Order: structure tokens, then C-alpha cells, then sequence
């Protein structure tokens, strides 16, 4: 069976600053020591590096994934850093520097683009599952989705969609599967969360809770919707059709489903993660953390989290401060795997034979 | 400029220039004017072919008597195919050239020395494709030519014998046909009986090289283009097919001759295989009286050849390719792997193929873990919702189990093929359910969505193409009745 | 064509919820395209 | 019992059952029995006898190549050596023992061929330098001159081998490696600035020369793109993609027509095909990274493609074919945001060349008449619609419907056409399948006339259609026969 | 452009018997000269013969697509013939006699099986869009769902049985459609009780149960199933909307509008029913000699065609190549069907392989690799 662990950090951090435990352990399998991780400002790149924004401070730490120490590296920002987040294929970092996008670049390190549109600080990024589209949700009711096609060609980039429909800051959203074929699921302190489309650009759904929600996250096949809530519930929407997870105290900030849709995880404001089954709403541990929880979401483990001597292929370049080929890559990966089998190191050998015969 | 010659020809080939006798005389200068004549006939208008082809089938015909160096000869056999294939479109031509040429060319074709046979058969395959009525006058000795040469050592000359002889009931059909096969089916039905003599040194070696000619000259002859419709003996091939796969090695003596025979006995099993994927291939979806048959046969074939690359890895791959075959010219109406002895054992064989298991190899059994999932793939989507729940749910616990863990040393999945015939495995899973076992499509989309940041640019590929078609099972279109 | 739900009236079995892939509770699946 | 040889060792590998090798080694008439027999052996030999005769056979090997013997003798034993020193990286020992003691001496008796064969000398070349790479390290130069000689033969397999075995040169010896790959890659490309230079000074037998020249180095700068190193590289993309834009600028309307004019206008698609496999190259090796960079990718196909235009075949094929061929390359490693067909000068430009391509049109000729540019074509059409589909106009779609869904229902029920192959068929019901899982949300896809036409192809003659529309079915069922609201 | 004809028959016959008309243009295209169809008993065979079954008598005529009068062939059987229907692919020929299910085989002419399991008549007969499973009802109200699998390949001593006995009506069946697909179609079987149900034939289980006023004779389906249009007894032409779906298993039709989705115009039954290729004209018979358009889209009549005396079958096809073209030999003669139970396949080879033929890219490269080797 695929090993499962869930990543949960904290914000007062007394000796560590990451716990990466097991799901059906308890035990901690990886901590990292430094800083402490700002809220939604944690996102593993490439499945080697962990960057993680400080609370409140202009640069943003960086460890390996096999070390407990931090690196010297300590990408710097002009500004007061809000939410970080990094691409799916491990290509770009992407900040949220004040009311400003920043994006980054990991083969070269160069700053490629600042995008500005928003009107107030930038609150939460997200990539659709595929780096193809990149939606930022900023604290003046603006949801936009930009296309990572036309930002990376321009000469001023504008958005794809301007979705401007709550009245009230949006705090959290998660974008689905594949293209532009996804779903995005916003949420704001409005009581609403909404359910749009990336391929056109309309509203379908507008479910209207009775508390601020502060968190929304869909399984992969979409067939539950899993709101927060500021009163420490935890609501449940059904899709494709006794539904509110009770036990929490406080607000209710970091949630995460498994891979097969059966165990939750909600981490709220009361230093508190627990996990939940999602079949009869009932609780299995209630790990207690130092702190209001920041981020708190299940990843399947990496091959690099179970290697004990595991190094990273490639060194962290040094991340640009200033705006703007040279491109710095291993080749021979396009044909991992392409080896001449069995049956093709013996015809070609008979062939051999024959001709040499004939 | 001699070198840099087939460079210009195919420059000026690709310009379309062209297309819109001297040099020849010489032996020093055969090549530089057979390269301008192979241009010339591959690329002319209609009025200079028809004006010049009388001209330079002549001339070919002059460089096959010249003892010319065996390179000449071949490319003159080259160039003549392409004459013969365009001149017998053209009525007038046609009938000139049936009526006062052919009979010479192919004396000219006949009369080779021993040092070029493969020229000369590959010059009568044409004479005999394009221009068949013809050819009539020299049947005998076309028969004997292609009868002296079907047993021989080299593989291009064998396979190259097997397809000239082939075409020999068409010439002149349907009396022909059904006439020569009962003859082939009766000559193998008698050198089995001299190579299996334990159930049913030099002369056995001859003796298989022999079988081996004359059963491709009826699968050749069974999956082959014809001009009139024909009456296929269905029933007297399925019994020899049966028959030669009856005797395995519990049955070869081990006191004399026995362990040639056993040597031997692989390659008629694969010969009787490939005369199965012909009748399948010829006959196509009437089979299903047979099927019965046919559907047993193949689990009996791979228990007999069952025991580092392991042993016996031609023999089970052409059952599966079998296998896939039979799927696929069925379709819904196959019947495998849904109940009975024969399709629980099918099933049993095939999960023991594609689970994964110092001097060695890396990708050690990767043609097996291949066809296998290749094969199951196509049954399990074809024929879906037919198969007991008990199957799905076992194939469940097993494919989404390991397409999480091979992207996470001696394992066939270290190959890319042997990666995206299983990620076409999952979707076809997916797509077809059992109406009483949902699919897991929240653990396939992970996996899906894990593929596509691979690194080979093939499974990369399809598990990108795979999540469109998934998209299809969550963003419904319309009510679920 | 969207769709506005309660959360009280969703918790108890008054409203349920139909979203298609084209369409906001509507299938949106007639063709323009004619054989002629 | 010489000519039943290969079918006997054929026959024992099947059964997996695994002094004479080495008695007959040592004579002129029995010397390919011997070969066959180590064929055998050093193939399939338990850990044990090749640790204990791993080294004895190489000497005899070694023996064997130093005898003026046929080069077929000479084929088979460099067949067998490659399979020895790939088996025997895997052991240190006689790792270390062969790199330390034979293989010195085993390279200098590989260059000790003589001219006529030197194809196995490549061939062993490329074996004791892809699996033994440090040992081969005290003879670059000698092996540099040799590659370097015969990257301009115009052999193709010559001329091949001697280019894989060229571009392994920055691999081999003992950060140093980094500095030698960019060293030679900057090398290449100035020799092909200049050589290019040499071929267009515009906008008899010297040109045929400097074209050989060209094409050898930029496959040889290709083959260096897409292989295998150990250290990271720093692929300079500006300066490789302003060499291929350079090479793509002069067109047929520009060469003059006097003196050797017509020579440098003949041999014009050749250099654009190169420039095209470089280009190819270069997407392989990258990856997606090159979406920077995306404008002048999705600008040289619609230019490439508009000076090569035009039962007879049309003209420029190769070059309108390894265009469409680079298409699909580049939306399958883009992905969603290779940004193709969406809108702009460049894009509407290329459709025009698709549909163009796409269409079908007592004489000679042949039935399946420009059936190559048909199935590439077709093949782009469909992964950009496939991936590329919900963000595309309306009219692109509408204009794809009016002419695909009356082109596949006549195809059936309906003389030298591109539609007479088992792939031109194939590839347009794959496009049909891809117009219908992606749409447009504003032009619902014919859902009602796509189903009878995939209904007529279950049911054809062919097997590769017959069972594509049949496994279309399949798929089909789920956009109406749903399980969620 | 495709073609789409729009086969028609008359149960008088006094000159034609078998009329093919233009959908859009109304003119003749082939007719036919013969004795009387019969109900539910027309059905092209491989798109080369159009076999027809014959009003009271026992047996089976059978007309070359490209001639006007009747072949010499007689298939015959030992009852009156009920309901015929010849396989999609064409290898199989397959009619009902009295209560028993006859089945041929078209490539060597034998009777493979006589299947025997309904207890009166057998009314309708349908084939599932890719021949793997073929549903018979009859005057038992009783729908079967055979198996071609397993009533082929059946031990003589076996007695093969139906895979599903859908048994929900209370009087006799009286039309069937069973749309594309395979194990994963729908059929919509209609009975005398005023209801119409459409089944599954994976699982074998009802999913709607529509339940109207007249009695129903004729149920079509679109072919992506988003309508069900249902006949009547009085001449309406009742029309559901599968796409809106309320929400329930057992509907009502006045609940479910009304005025807005009935086609008008007819005066009695309405035993005939097709929907076109793209769904936008439908073709309906009748009992009152007429088969007239209409335009689903607005509910409107377009052309009227008045045959003579009740109408029997009526259909809506894609023209093959046979009716487009003049001569058209057909492929294969058809063999003598025989009358009692019982290797051999008569077959034409080279047609899995019609079309794959070298390129000219890949002639060129041989002949090219062919020069360069002749050069060394």
C-alpha cells in the first residue's frame, strides 16, 4: 500500500516548524527547525526543496527535504509576503508580495514577471492541477484567473477572468483536476461559497452557508465539498445527490481530504489538527500542535521523504530580486525507461548471426 | 559525381520536378544511368510512361542477361517492379504487355544464376502480383522453383519463397484453391507424424525446416488477397491446429532421438499458433460456433509452456497476442475471462504475468508484462459489464495498488511500454465497471494526475490524454436516468 | 443559469443539487448542426 | 552442421537450459561455429562462468580481431564484445580488472582495422565508450580524429554511426564535463554559422561537399541535445533558436537564378529539413520550458509551411510533413498551454494550411495520393482540439463540424482519394472522438450524427477502423449515459 | 452530403410494394414488384437484398436491391411467418415463426438454432446496434434478452435459455428499440396497457415506466437518446423529454405538459415510427394511409405522401452505396436457407487488410535505401 503522510506546521513554532507525520501511525517521520511558516505560504517544490514564507517578514526560507537545518538560501521580497505556492510540476515558485503577484522561475532563477491588478493585498494562489492557469484571490472580492500561457508572453498581461461576485474578502479556494476543464470553489466572510468554471467563465453553485467560511476542498472526483466555518463546523455539500462535522471549537482554517475520500484533515485555530472518517462524521486523532494551525494538508509521500541518504539532482539557484536564453537542465530524461527489450537484444543478435552466416 | 548520385534523385524526387538509354550500354556506367531510369519510372508523366515503358522494360529485361554484379541485378528487379505496378493500370498497355513481353521477362527471370535467387523471386512476386493471367505458360516450372526453395536455411529466402508460392491457385480459381489447401493440410498431417512419434539427428532438422515452409504457405495462402470467393475448411484446420498442440514435453521420450525432439518442439507449437492468428485474421467474427474451441485452446497452450528473463518467452506472447486478436475481431461476443474452467485459468495466467517478481537485467520480463496487460486491457473494456463482480474487484485491489508504487531494481515496469499499457489498463477499468462494483475513480485520478509529471514523453502523454476522457465521468451533460 | 442554495434547506432533504458540465441546471446539449 | 547453427542457439536460448568454444577459436574454417557458440554463452551465463571467464574470452576476442578475417568474422565478434563489456559494468571487479588492464590495449586494437572495415570499428567503438567511459579516456585525440573524418560520409549508416559515436566525445575522460559539453556545443555551432553562411551567399562539386558537411555537424549538434550525461548542462536556447530562424528565413524567391543558382535552389530543402531536426531536438531536450520562447515556435510553422506550397502527388511532402510532425511534438509536451489555433495572424494562418491538407481533391497514378500530409495533419488537428478545445472561438469548431461530419459518412457509403488508407480513416475518427470529448462551451458538439457515423465503422472491412470505432463506443456511452447529475 | 431515403410499403400493393422516396425531395427512387409486406417484416440484408416477409403466408420473399421484380429464392418455414430482422453486420438472418425464433446463418446457408420459449406469438424482433444481444417480445407480455454468444456455441443437448426475462406488462408487446451500443445499450419496449418502459440490457433492470392515455404501437428513440416519441392508438404522437428528467421512475404524461408535445394531424394508430440521422425529421405510418414528416423541433407537418390502405413499414435510412449507384452486382449470391435443423464458411478473403497499402513516403525510402545499398 502507498505510504500516506500529512504535513501540518504551526505558528509558534518552539522547536520545530514542520512535523511530517504518518496518517495510520502517528509517528513523525521528517522535522525541520527555523522559522515559522506563514499562513498558506507552505508548497514542496519539485518534490526535493520545501520553501515555506515567514510570518510577516520579506524573504522566504528553504529547506531539503532530508535535512534538518535551513539552507543559506532565503529568496528575498520587496514587501511584506502574504502566500506562497509553487507550481505541480515543479517549475515555478509564485509569490504574494503586497498587491502584487511575483513569479519566479526554478531552471534559471531569473523574475520573469510582477503582475498587479488587484486592489488589495493578494490572499491566496492556487495552480489548476496541471500548471496551466494560476488564480490569485485577493482580500477586495476579486477572484482572476490568469492563463501561465499569455503572462509568460507579453511584452501588460491581463487576466482571463474577472470574477467579481462576493462582497466580502475571499479566504480560501482549490482549483480541481486537468485544464481548462477544472472547477474553481471560492469561499469568502460573505457566507457563500461558490463553485465556478475555467472554460467559460460562469457561476454554478452560490451554496449560502450561515457563518463566515473560511476554507473549501473537493475530493478528486468531486463529489463532496467540504466547507469550514467560523464557528469550528465543519459543513458538507453533496454534489451529486447529519452533514455538519461537530467537535472543533474555533475557526476552522487548513482542511484536506485523503487520496481515496474517506479521511479528512481540519486544521483549525485552536491548536488543534484532527482526522476525520467521512463516512459516519467521527474523529481518530486529534493531534494538538503549539499553536494556531497555518497549513495543515495530506500528501502522499514522495520517493524522497523514504530515502534515508536521498540528494537533490539539481542545486536551488539563486532567486533574483530585480526584474529582468541560459536554460540549466539534466538531459536524458525524455527517454527514461526506452531500453531495447528482451525479445529486441535477440532478434537484432540472430539477425546478426544470420547475415554473417548467409 | 557518381557517389553523390542518390542524393539528387531524391532532391529532384522531392521538388516534384519530373512529375510535372545511353548510359546503360556500358558496364562501367550501369549504376549512373539505372539511378536516372529508377527516377524516370517512379515519377513520369502518363504520356512519356506511356510512350517509354515498351522501351524500358526492354532495357531492364537487357540488364537481367549481363552478368552483372548482384547489386545491378537487384536494383534492375527494384525498378521493374515499379514498371509492371504502373503499366498494368493502363488498358493498352496492359494487354501488349500480357500478350509479347511477359513470357520473356520471365524466361529472362528464370534463367539467373545460383547466386542470385533472391533477385530473381523478388522480380517473379511482381510479374506474378500485377499481371496474373499471363503467367499461366510457366506454371510447372514457377511451381518447382518455388517448391525447391521453400525449405531453405535463410530466413529472407524462406519468407520469400512462402509468399511467391502462395499465389500459385491464382493464375490461369476456385476449384484451385480449396484443391491445393486440402494438399498442404495433408502433407503436414504426415510430417507430424514422423516428428512426434512419442504420443501421436540430421533428417529431423530437415524434416522441421520442412513443416515450417509448408504451414506458412497455408497461413500465407489463408489471410492473402483472392478474385473469386472460396469455401474455407475451418473445421479440418481447427483440428490440426489441436492436434499439433496436444503433444507437450511430459509425452517426448528421453531414450534415443528424445531429446532433438524436445528441442524442437517450441518452434511447430509457434508454427500451429501463427496458423491460428491466420484462420482468426482470414475467417473474422463467423467463429463463434469455434469459439468454444478457440477459447480453450489458449489456456491449455499456456500451461503446457509455464516453469533472469524466464523461459519460454515467444510462446506466451504469441497466446496473448492471440488473445488480443481474438478480442478484438470479435468484439462484445468473445466470451472471455466470463466463467468456466478455461477463463478462470486464462485470468489466473495472466495476473501471474504482470505482477512484478549481480549478473542481470534491469528490465527482465518485459515482453510478457506487455502483452499481457495489452491483452487484458482490451477484454476487460470490450466485454465489461459481462464479467462477474469478483473479477473487477480483484483486478482492483491490484492495478491501483502498483500504479502507485511504480512511480515511487529486476521489475518489468522499469520499460515506458510496460507503464502505459497499464495506465491504458485504469481507464479501461474505468470506463467499462461491472453494474454492481463502482470503479475507484478517485484513486485512478490521482494516479492520473501523477502520470502526467513523468518524465518519458509517452506515459507523460497518455496519462495527459487519459484525464480529458475521465473529465467526461465527473462533468456530466445530462440527467443520470 | 446558476444555482442558489440554503444551507438548512441542503442539510435537510428540501433541495438537491444537479450542476452539468456546459450548463448551470440546465443540460445545454442541443446541436445547431443539420444534415443537408 | 555450420548452417543449421544460429537456429540451434536460437532454439537452446528459448529453453533457458543455460572447452569447444575456445578449440575452436583457434583455426580459419570453424572460427563462425566459435563465434556462435560465445554468442550463446556470454549471453546467457549464470554470475559464475562470467566472472570466471570474463576475461578470457575478451583475450580471445581481442585474438580473434587482429587476423584479417572476412569482415563478417569481424561483425559478429564486435556483436559479441558489445554484450561483453555491457555485462561486465555491472561486476566491480572485473569492472576495475578490465578497466585497468584490456581495455587500453583493446581500444588500439579496434583502431588497428583495416578500411574496409570500419563500420565494426564504430560499432565497437560506441560499445567501449557508452559502458566504459573513464578507462577510454588516454586516446580522446586519436578517437576525435577518427570520428571527426567520418562525420561527412556519405554512407547513411556511416555517416550515422560515426555522428552517435562523435557526440559521446564531451562524456568522455575523468565540472570538466560541463565545461567540454558547452565548449563543444559553442564549437558546433560556429562551424555551422560559418558553413552556413558558405551555403547562402545568395540573400558545382564544392556545394555537394559543404552540404555534407552541414548536415553531419547539425546532426551530430542534435544527437548532443538528446542524450544521456551525467552532469547538469546549461543548453543555450536563444543562440540555437536564432541559428534555426536563420535557417528557415531564406526561402525559393530569393535564390538567384544565374551561375550556380539552380544548385543552391535544389539543395534547399535539405538544409530546412535539418534545420527543421534541430528544431525537434531542441523541443525533445527542453521540455516545456520553452513557453518563453513560444512565439517564435508557433511563428515558424505557418512560415515554413508557406514557402513549400504548391492521382498525383503534391510537392513538398517531407518538409509538410515534418512540420505537422513538430506540431504534435510540441502540443504533447506543452500541453494546455501550447497556445495553438488561438487566434492572432499566426494562427489563422496555419489552420488555413491544415484544412487545406485535410481535404480530398485512362491516367496513371496511385489511389492513396498524398496520403502522408493526411494522417499528420490529422494527427495535429486532433491533440490540439484534444487538449487545446475549450479555449478555442466558436467558429474554428463550427467550421471543423461543417467539414469533418459530412466527410466521415461519406468516406463509407461512397477513386484515388488521401481516404483509401487504413490510416487516413483512423486518424480522422480520432479526430471526430477528439471534437466530441472537448467542446467549446457555446456550440454543443453533434452528439446525434457522430454516433451513427462511429456505427458505420464497427461494422466496415478493416481491423484497425473496425475495432478504433468499435472501442469509440465505448467511450461515447459515457457522455449519455451519465451516473452523476 | 449524405443521402437519406425513407423506405415505405402499403399493405394492398396494388402496383408497387416497396416504394423508396427522397426524404427532401419527395421523387422515387427504387421500387418493387411483389406480393404484400407484413408487419414489422422488412429488413436489408448485408445492404445488398431487401428481404421482406409476406402477409399471412408462410415465407419469405426476397428482392435484389437493384431490380424490380422478385428472385426465384423463397426462404420457408414451417408456420406463419410473425416478425423478420436481419443482423447489422448482415451474417445473420434471424425471423420468428408462430412462437419459436428461427435463426440462419448467412455465409453457408444452415439453421443453426431454434430457440423456443415464449408461450404465444412473437410480435417484434430486434437486433442491438452492434449484433451481440437481440430481444424478442411477443403476445405474452413477455420481453426476452437473448445472447448471440451463448445461443450460438450451445451444446445440442443444452436448450439455451434467455439471459433477462423482463416481465412488467399486462398486454402483448408491440414494438421495440434497442439503441447503440452492446452490454451497455437501452431498449424502450412498448405494450397495449398505455405504457412505455425503457430497460437496461447490462444489469436488466427498469428505469422508467412513462405511462400515457391510448394505447401505445410504435416507440423510436433519438439516437443519443434525448426524446422517446411514442405513438398512439387514436394518432397522436406523443413525445417525452428524457433530457429534463424530473426526477422519478413511474411518470404520468399530463403531468409531464401536454399540447407542447404531441404531434397532430393523424386519424387513427400510428404503427410506424424513425427518427433521421441528426434529429430534426421524423417519419411516422399509419393506419389510415398516410406516412407524413414532421419537424420535431416545431411540431409541424411537412409533407403528407397517401399510400394505399394500411401502412406497414416505414423507415428512415442513410443510402448505402447500393441505391446511389445503377448496376451494383451484389458481392455474394444468396444461398439456399434451409428449412430443417442442420466447417463450410463461404467467404471472399483480403478484406481486413482493404486499404493498407504502402505510402508514397514509404515506396520512396525503399526505393532510395535500396539505391544507397546497391551503391556501397
Amino acid at each position: 500500500a502507498p505510504m500516506e503522510v500529512a504535513v501540518c506546521t504551526d505558528s509558534a513554532a518552539p522547536m520545530w516548524s514542520c512535523i511530517v507525520w504518518e496518517l495510520h501511525s502517528g509517528a513523525n517521520l521528517l522535522t525541520y527547525r527555523g522559522g515559522q511558516a506563514g499562513p498558506r505560504g507552505l508548497a514542496l517544490l519539485n518534490g526535493e526543496y520545501l520553501l515555506a514564507a515567514q510570518l510577516g517578514k520579506n524573504y522566504i526560507s528553504a529547506w531539503e527535504l532530508q535535512r534538518k537545518d535551513q539552507l543559506q538560501q532565503k529568496i528575498m521580497c520587496p514587501g511584506p509576503v502574504t502566500c506562497l505556492t509553487a507550481s505541480p510540476n515543479g517549475l515555478y515558485v509564485l509569490a504574494g508580495v503586497a498587491e502584487s503577484i511575483h513569479l519566479w522561475e526554478v531552471s534559471t532563477g531569473n523574475l520573469l514577471v510582477i503582475l498587479s491588478r488587484h486592489y488589495q493585498d493578494v490572499s491566496c494562489l492556487q495552480f489548476t492541477g496541471d500548471s496551466s492557469h494560476f488564480i490569485s484571490g485577493g482580500k477586495d472580492c476579486l477572484v482572476l484567473v490568469w492563463s501561465l500561457c499569455s503572462v509568460l508572453q507579453a511584452d501588460i498581461p491581463a487576466p482571463r477572468h474577472v470574477w467579481s461576485h462576493h462582497a466580502l474578502p475571499i479566504t480560501d479556494l482549490h482549483c480541481g483536476f486537468g485544464g481548462p476543464l477544472a472547477r474553481v470553489a471560492t469561499s469568502s466572510l460573505d457566507q457563500t461559497v461558490k463553485l465556478w468554471e475555467v472554460s467559460s467563465g460562469e457561476l454554478l453553485l452560490s451554496v449560502l452557508f450561515d457563518v463566515s467560511i473560511m476554507a473549501v476542498t473537493m475530493d478528486l472526483a468531486e463529489h463532496h465539498m467540504f466547507c469550514g466555518g467560523s464557528e469550528g463546523s465543519i459543513f458538507q455539500v453533496d454534489l451529486f445527490t447529519g452533514k455538519v462535522f461537530k467537535g472543533h471549537r474555533n475557526q476552522v482554517t487548513c482542511l484536506s481530504v485523503s487520496t481515496d475520500g474517506s479521511v479528512l484533515l481540519s486544521g483549525s485555530h485552536d491548536e488543534t489538527v484532527r482526522l476525520w472518517d467521512v463516512q459516519s462524521k467521527q474523529c481518530i486523532r486529534t493531534v494538538a500542535l503549539k499553536g494556531p494551525v497555518t497549513n495543515a494538508a495530506i500528501l502522499l509521500a514522495p520517493v524522497s521523504m523514504l530515502s534515508s541518504d536521498f540528494r537533490p539532482s539539481l542545486p536551488l539557484p539563486h532567486f533574483n530580486k530585480h526584474l529582468l536564453g541560459g536554460l540549466t537542465l539534466r538531459l536524458g530524461l525524455h527517454q527514461q525507461g526506452s531500453e531495447p527489450s528482451y525479445l529486441d537484444r535477440t532478434e537484432q543478435l540472430q539477425a546478426v548471426l544470420c547475415s554473417t552466416m548467409e | 559525381s557518381a557517389p553523390h548520385l542518390p542524393g539528387l534523385m531524391c532532391l529532384l524526387r522531392l521538388h516534384g520536378s519530373v512529375g510535372g538509354n545511353a548510359r546503360l550500354s556500358s558496364i562501367k556506367t550501369r549504376f549512373e544511368g539505372l539511378c536516372l531510369l529508377s527516377l524516370l519510372v517512379g515519377e513520369s508523366p502518363t504520356e512519356l510512361f506511356q510512350q517509354h515503358c515498351v522501351s524500358w522494360l526492354r532495357s531492364i529485361q537487357q540488364v537481367l542477361q549481363t552478368q552483372d554484379p548482384p547489386a545491378t541485378m537487384e536494383l534492375a528487379v527494384a525498378v521493374l517492379r515499379d514498371l509492371l505496378r504502373y503499366a498494368a493500370q493502363l488498358p493498352a498497355l496492359f494487354r501488349d504487355i500480357s500478350m509479347n513481353h511477359l513470357p520473356g521477362l520471365l524466361t529472362s527471370l528464370l534463367g539467373l544464376r545460383p547466386e542470385c535467387e533472391q533477385s530473381a523471386l523478388e522480380g517473379m512476386k511482381a510479374c506474378m502480383t500485377y499481371f496474373p493471367r499471363a503467367c499461366g505458360s510457366l506454371k510447372g516450372k514457377l511451381a518447382s522453383f518455388f517448391l525447391s526453395r521453400v525449405d531453405a536455411l535463410s530466413p529472407q529466402l524462406q519468407q520469400l519463397a512462402c509468399e511467391c508460392y502462395s499465389r500459385l491457385p491464382s493464375l490461369g480459381h476456385t476449384e484451385s484453391w480449396e484443391q491445393e489447401l486440402h494438399s498442404l493440410l495433408a502433407s503436414l498431417h504426415t510430417l507430424l507424424g514422423a516428428l512426434y512419434e512419442g504420443a501421436e539427428a540430421h533428417v529431423l532438422l530437415q524434416l522441421r525446416q520442412r513443416f515450417s515452409g509448408l504451414a506458412r504457405c497455408l497461413g500465407l495462402m489463408l489471410s492473402s488477397e483472392f478474385g473469386a470467393p472460396v469455401s474455407v475448411p475451418v473445421q479440418e484446420i481447427l483440428d490440426f491446429i489441436c492436434r499439433t498442440l496436444s503433444v507437450s514435453s511430459k509425452n517426448i521420450s528421453l531414450h534415443g532421438d528424445g531429446p532433438l525432439r524436445l528441442l524442437l518442439l517450441p518452434s511447430i507449437h509457434l508454427e500451429a499458433l501463427d496458423l491460428l492468428s491466420a484462420l482468426i485474421l482470414a475467417c473474422g467474427s463467423r467463429l463463434l460456433r469455434f469459439g468454444i474451441l478457440i477459447g480453450r485452446l489458449l489456456p491449455q497452450v499456456l500451461n503446457s509452456w509455464s516453469i533472469q528473463e524466464r523461459p519460454y518467452s515467444t510462446v506466451r506472447t504469441k497466446v496473448y497476442a492471440i488473445l488480443e486478436l481474438w478480442v478484438q475481431v470479435c468484439g462484445a461476443s468473445a466470451g472471455m475471462l466470463q466463467g468456466g474452467a478455461s477463463g478462470e485459468a486464462l485470468l489466473t495466467h495472466l495476473l501471474s504475468d504482470i505482477s512484478p517478481p549481480r549478473k542481470g537485467d534491469s528490465n527482465a520480463n518485459s515482453d510478457v508484462c506487455a502483452a499481457a496487460l495489452r491483452g487484458l486491457s482490451r477484454t476487460i473494456l470490450m466485454c465489461g459489464p459481462l464479467i462477474k463482480e469478483e473479477t473487477h474487484r480483484r483486478l482492483h485491489d491490484l492495478v491501483l495498488p502498483l500504479v502507485m508504487g511504480v512511480q515511487q531494481g529486476s521489475s518489468p515496469y522499469t520499460s515506458s511500454r510496460c507503464r502505459r499499457e497499464l495506465y491504458c489498463l485504469l481507464l479501461a477499468l474505468l470506463l467499462a465497471p461491472s453494474p454492481r462494483c463502482p470503479p475507484p475513480l478517485a484513486c485512478a485520478l490521482q494516479a492520473f494526475s501523477l502520470g502526467q509529471r513523468e518524465d518519458s514523453l509517452e506515459v507523460s502523454s497518455f496519462c495527459s490524454e487519459a484525464l480529458v476522457t475521465c473529465a467526461a465521468l465527473t462533468h456530466p451533460r445530462v440527467p443520470p436516468l | 443559469n446558476s444555482i442558489f442554495i440554503n444551507w438548512k434547506e441542503h442539510a435537510n432533504d428540501q433541495q438537491h443539487i444537479q450542476v452539468y458540465e456546459n450548463g448551470g441546471s440546465q443540460p445545454n446539449v442541443s446541436s445547431q448542426f443539420r444534415l443537408r
